[PDB]
């Protein structure tokens, strides 16, 4: 049944954006990006991004969606494929 | 002789540190976080583990065989139930500002105010401890001993039953 | 382990047989009383003995008919590596004891090039015994049986 | 002390402050004072053979005449026991594990003369690695001085005598008192030559 | 006669120290050939 993926899919966009939201963020500045050199982008050109990565929204960027969501999904057949 | 860093007035503290394994201060506080819970589980356990074994369950073992084979009475069920939940509790719990609130989260989970009291907030601490380092021993014991997959209590029945028996082992 | 004991060998009995009827094929034109009679003849007890005893001792034998040593740990068969390995390090250890303790006598004062190709000084004092327990050199190695020069 | 050899003569690190002193160390190895006072220790923990080496001949020689009917002593393993044989080791080593450690300590820092668990009472109270007066004592001999060289001196022939009695043993089969016994049917023709 | 001394303590000494222990490997070997074993 198709209930299982959103189920899954479900939990784990709430986990993201509630439950695991800050201690991701958190982790990531403290991470990233790219060295040489040093911050990539200097040279390379390519390169954020900024636009998909803004979210009028009190928080949850748009790859976050995709992000999250994809780990639900893999969960949701893991376990659909897992019975049969 | 006492390590350095053991002083002696930390909770449980009677300089066990062979291999030096907290003479890094920051992590030393983050193991002496991490010991509470390990012992808070274990102590809770062990109770769960024996008393269901004296009403008579076949042993802990059994007791966990039914999910292999209401309300939410399937391991799919309980499994979520158990995943969501423990998650939102912790991960929660990191707050990391006062080492776990000192460790000692104190306030709500003290409803009964054993904390308000100054020195016997920090000896029912060092009890606190000296049970759950005995706790995780014991779980220890009775890993070891339920690996040959009979009964915690069966087993003292079993020495009980005779000084006879002979461990020998390895040995 | 697929083998079996040299004892319910056939092939490993066999062997043997086929082994002495080739040296006695060799003594028939010499004739008795001469000497490369006893001479073939004390082979051929020899061979029947060394057959005996591997049989005794254990040796599982592979098909091949041959024994075949087991060094896995086995205590049925310690005495075909470990006792005889024990035996080596023993002797082992011992050389170079003896030899590193009189590299390090020497070194002080004279010319210690010179005791190195003549050594007109025999085990020094008496050096060669010392050998005798070595295994003694880890306490020697709780002090200082290394320089501290390079690493740790 | 005395001398093993009249010429050779002894070293330096044997003073003579020792117990049993005399000059007998022809390779070397006590001669790094830390050396000497771990093997010190050696000597009279294994030394006190005696308590064994008397175990095993005079409850033989008791079975002398059918006073007791005991086993020899290569024959005690079984069934010795009113709870089987490995009952007994698992017990022996525990424990013993627990003596030997604090044993340990004394001879890096004395000490543990203090008692443990006991919640008002006294302590042994002492000085020197090796012999630990106290109930260790309860009559309260006298420490001296020469029974310390008396005491290393039997126990080196004790050891000696071990030594003697598991050779023995082998080649000559049985008990080291038969063996003792067989050599008195009118010697000079029952020496280890015949074996 | 202090000569004489120094002269077998060279490389010979290895010849000499060589053929000792050969002679005692072989003589061990003859009483006990055939060794694959050490059974005791
Ligand atoms: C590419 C991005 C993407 C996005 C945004 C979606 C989105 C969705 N998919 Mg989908 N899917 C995708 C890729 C994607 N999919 C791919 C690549 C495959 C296979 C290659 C699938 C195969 C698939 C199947 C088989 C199904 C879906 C379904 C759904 C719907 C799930 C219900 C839900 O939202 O949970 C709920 C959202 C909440 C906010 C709930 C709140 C949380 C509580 C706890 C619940 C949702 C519209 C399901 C559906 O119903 O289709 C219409 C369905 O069964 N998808
Ligand atoms: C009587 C007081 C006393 C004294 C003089 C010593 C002395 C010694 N102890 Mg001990 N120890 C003691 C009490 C004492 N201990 C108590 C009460 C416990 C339980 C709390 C221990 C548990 C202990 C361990 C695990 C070890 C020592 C060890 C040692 C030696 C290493 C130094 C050390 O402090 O530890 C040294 C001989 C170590 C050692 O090397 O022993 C020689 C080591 O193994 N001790
Ligand atoms: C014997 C085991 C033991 C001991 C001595 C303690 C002792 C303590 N706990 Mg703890 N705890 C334990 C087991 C134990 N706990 C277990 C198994 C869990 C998991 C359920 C917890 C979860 C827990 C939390 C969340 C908190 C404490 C806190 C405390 C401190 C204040 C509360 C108190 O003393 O009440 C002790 C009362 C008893 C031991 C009564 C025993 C039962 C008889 C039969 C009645 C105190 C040092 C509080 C703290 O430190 O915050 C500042 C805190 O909030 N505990
Ligand atoms: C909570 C501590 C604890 C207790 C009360 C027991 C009790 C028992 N064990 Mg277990 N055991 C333990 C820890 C413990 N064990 C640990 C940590 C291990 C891993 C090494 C084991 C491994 C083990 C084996 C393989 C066996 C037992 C067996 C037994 C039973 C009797 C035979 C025996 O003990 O042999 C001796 C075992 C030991 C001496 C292991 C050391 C355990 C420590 C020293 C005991 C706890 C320390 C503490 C000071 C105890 C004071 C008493 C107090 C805690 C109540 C008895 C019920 C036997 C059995 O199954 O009988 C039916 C069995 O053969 N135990
Ligand atoms: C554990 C046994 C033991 C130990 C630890 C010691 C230790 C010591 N002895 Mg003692 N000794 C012993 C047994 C022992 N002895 C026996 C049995 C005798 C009778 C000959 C003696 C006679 C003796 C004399 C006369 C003197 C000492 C002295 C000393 C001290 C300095 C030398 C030394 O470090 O010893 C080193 C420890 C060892 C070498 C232990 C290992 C020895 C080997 C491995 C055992 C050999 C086994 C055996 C030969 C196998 C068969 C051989 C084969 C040919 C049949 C030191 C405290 C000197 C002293 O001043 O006392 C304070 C002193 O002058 N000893
Ligand atoms: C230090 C090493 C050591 C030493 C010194 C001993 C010493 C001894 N062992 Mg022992 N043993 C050892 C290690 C050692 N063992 C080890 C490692 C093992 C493996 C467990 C054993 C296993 C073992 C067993 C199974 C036994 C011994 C026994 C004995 C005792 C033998 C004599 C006897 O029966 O009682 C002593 C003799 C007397 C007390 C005689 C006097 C009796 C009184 C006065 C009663 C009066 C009766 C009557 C009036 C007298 C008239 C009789 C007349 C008709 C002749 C003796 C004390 C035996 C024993 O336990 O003894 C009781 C025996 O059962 N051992
Ligand atoms: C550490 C001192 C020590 C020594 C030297 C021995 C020596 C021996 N033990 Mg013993 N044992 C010991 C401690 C010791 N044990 C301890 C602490 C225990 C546990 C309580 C045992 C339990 C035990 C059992 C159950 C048996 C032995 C047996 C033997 C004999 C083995 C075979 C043999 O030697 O044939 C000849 C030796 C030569 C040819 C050399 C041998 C005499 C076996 C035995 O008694 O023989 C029937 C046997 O069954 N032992
Ligand atoms: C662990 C180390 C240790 C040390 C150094 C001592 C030392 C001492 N004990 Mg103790 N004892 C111990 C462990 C120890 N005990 C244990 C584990 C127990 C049982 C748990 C006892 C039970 C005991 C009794 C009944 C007595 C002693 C007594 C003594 C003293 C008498 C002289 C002597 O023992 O020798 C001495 C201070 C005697 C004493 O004076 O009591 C304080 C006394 O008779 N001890
Ligand atoms: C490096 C690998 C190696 C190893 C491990 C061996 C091992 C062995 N060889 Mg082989 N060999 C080798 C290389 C090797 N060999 C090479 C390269 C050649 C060509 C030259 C030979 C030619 C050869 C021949 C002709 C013979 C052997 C034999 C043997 C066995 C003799 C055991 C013995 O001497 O009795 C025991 C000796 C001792 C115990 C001496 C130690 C005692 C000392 C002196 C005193 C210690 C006091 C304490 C033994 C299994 C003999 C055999 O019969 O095979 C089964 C034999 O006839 N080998
Ligand atoms: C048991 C066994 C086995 C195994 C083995 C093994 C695996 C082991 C090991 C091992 C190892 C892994 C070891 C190590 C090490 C180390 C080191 C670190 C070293 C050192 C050293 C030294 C220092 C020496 C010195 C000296 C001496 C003392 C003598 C002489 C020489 C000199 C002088 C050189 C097999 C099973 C195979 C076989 C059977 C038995
Ligand atoms: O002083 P001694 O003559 O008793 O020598 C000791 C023996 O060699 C054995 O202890």
């Amino acid at each position: 049944p198709s209930l299982v993926i959103s189920l899954s899919t479900g939990l784990s966009l709430f986990l993201g954006r509630f439950v695991f939201f800050n201690f991701q963020r958190e982790n990531v500045a403290k991470q990233v990006p790219e060295q040489n050199g040093k911050g990539t982008h200097f040279d390379a050109g390519d390169e954020r991004a900024k636009e998909y990565a803004g979210l009028l929204k009190s928080a949850a960027a748009i790859v976050d969606v995709l992000a999250w969501g994809s780990i639900g999904h893999i969960v949701a057949y893991y376990l659909a494929l897992t019975t049969s | 002789p006492r390590p350095s860093y053991l002083d002696g007035s930390a909770p449980g503290d009677f300089g066990f540190d062979p291999l030096r394994l907290g003479e890094v201060p920051e992590n030393l506080e983050r193991f002496k976080e991490s010991e509470l819970i390990h012992c808070r589980w274990a102590m809770l356990a062990v109770p769960g583990i024996l008393v269901p074994e004296a009403l008579g369950l076949g042993n802990w073992v059994k007791a966990q065989e039914w999910a292999a084979l209401v309300p939410w009475g399937t391991l799919p069920t309980i499994l979520v139930i158990e995943f969501l939940s423990i998650a939102f509790v912790e991960h929660q719990r990191s707050m990391e500002k006062d080492p776990e609130k000192k460790k000692y989260p104190g306030g709500a989970f003290d409803p009964l105010g054993y904390s308000k009291d100054p020195k016997k907030f920090h000896e029912y601490k060092i009890k606190e401890v000296k049970n759950g380092r005995l706790a995780l021993l014991a779980f220890v014991g009775i890993c070891v001993q339920q690996s040959a997959y009979p009964g915690t209590g069966p087993l003292e029945n079993l020495a009980t039953h005779l000084a006879d028996p002979w461990h020998n082992n390895i040995g | 382990s697929g083998l079996t004991p040299c004892k319910e060998s056939k092939q490993f009995a066999k062997r043997e047989k086929q082994s002495i009827k080739k040296l006695e094929s060799s003594l028939k034109i010499y004739a008795a009383d001469s000497a490369p009679a006893l001479a073939i003849n004390a082979t051929i007890e020899k061979t029947k003995r060394r057959f005996d005893n591997y049989a005794k001792q254990g040796l599982l034998c592979g098909a091949d008919g041959l024994p075949h040593l087991i060094v896995s740990g086995d205590q049925r068969h310690w005495g075909e590596f470990i006792t005889p390995g024990i035996l080596f390090l023993y002797i082992a250890g011992w050389i170079g004891w003896v030899g590193r303790s009189y590299l390090i006598a020497i070194r002080d004062e004279k010319k210690p090039t010179q005791k190195e190709i003549i050594i007109d000084v025999p085990l020094a004092s008496r050096l060669v015994f010392r050998g005798f327990s070595w295994p003694i050199a880890a306490y020697r190695e709780l002090l200082n049986g290394e320089l501290v020069a390079k690493d740790v | 002390k005395g001398e093993w050899l009249p010429g050779l003569a002894s070293p330096g690190y044997l003073t003579g402050s020792l117990p049993g002193d005399n000059g007998f160390d022809p390779l070397g190895l006590a001669e790094d004072p830390e050396n000497l006072r771990w093997f010190v220790q050696a000597e009279l923990v294994n030394g006190r053979a005696m308590l064994g080496v008397a175990g095993m001949l005079l409850p033989e020689v008791f079975t002398s005449i059918g006073i007791i009917n005991v086993p020899k002593w290569y024959d005690a393993g079984k069934e010795e026991y009113f709870a089987s044989s490995s009952t007994l080791f698992v017990i022996e080593f525990i424990l013993f594990h627990y003596v030997e450690i604090r044993r340990w300590q004394d001879i890096k820092n004395p000490g543990s003369v203090n008692q443990d668990p006991i919640f008002k009472q006294y302590s042994l109270p002492a000085g020197e690695v090796g012999y630990p007066g106290g109930i260790f004592n309860p009559l309260n001999f006298a420490p001296t001085l020469e029974a310390k060289e008396k005491e290393i001196a039997n126990g080196r022939l004790a050891m000696l005598a071990f030594l003697g009695f598991i050779i023995q043993h082998n080649v000559t089969g049985k008990g080291p008192f038969d063996n003792l016994l067989q050599h008195i049917s009118d010697p000079w023709h029952n020496t280890i030559v015949q074996t | 006669r202090d000569l004489k001394t120094y002269l077998s303590v060279a490389p010979v000494a290895s010849t000499l120290w060589f053929a000792a222990l050969a002679g005692l490997l072989i003589e061990i070997n003859r009483l006990f050939p055939d060794a694959l074993t050490f059974p005791f």
